[PDB]
């Protein structure tokens, strides 16, 4: 609506992308992850934090 | 030796002595660990991110 180039805002965070639900990881779990390089390839949603 | 010596003392042959013909009984093996090994001088720190 605002005519932004590569807008970082969404009306609501997608429930599904390409027919599959987006992975959700809590911040505490994400902080301790040692296989983060594989995880960020697909994309995820960080929650359980402010 | 036969005339002037009066009394003689005998003991069992010490195991230290070895004849020269039996030199191969002195061959022994020692193992030194590989030089690629590195020995650690630093402690291990325990932590968690909850």
């Amino acid at each position: 609506r605002f005519g932004f180039r590569d807008s970082p805002f969404c009306t609501s965070l997608p429930r599904t992308i390409m027919g599959n639900d987006v992975r959700r990881i809590s911040y505490n779990v994400f902080s301790m992850m040692e296989d983060i390089d594989d995880v960020i390839s697909e994309g995820f949603i960080l929650y359980d934090a402010y | 030796s036969k005339m002037n010596v009066s009394y003689r003392l005998y003991i069992k042959t010490p195991a230290c002595l070895l004849p020269l013909s039996d030199y191969m009984r002195a061959q022994h093996d020692y193992v030194s660990p590989s030089s690629s090994r590195v020995y650690i001088k630093d402690p291990a720190v325990v932590y968690t991110r909850s």
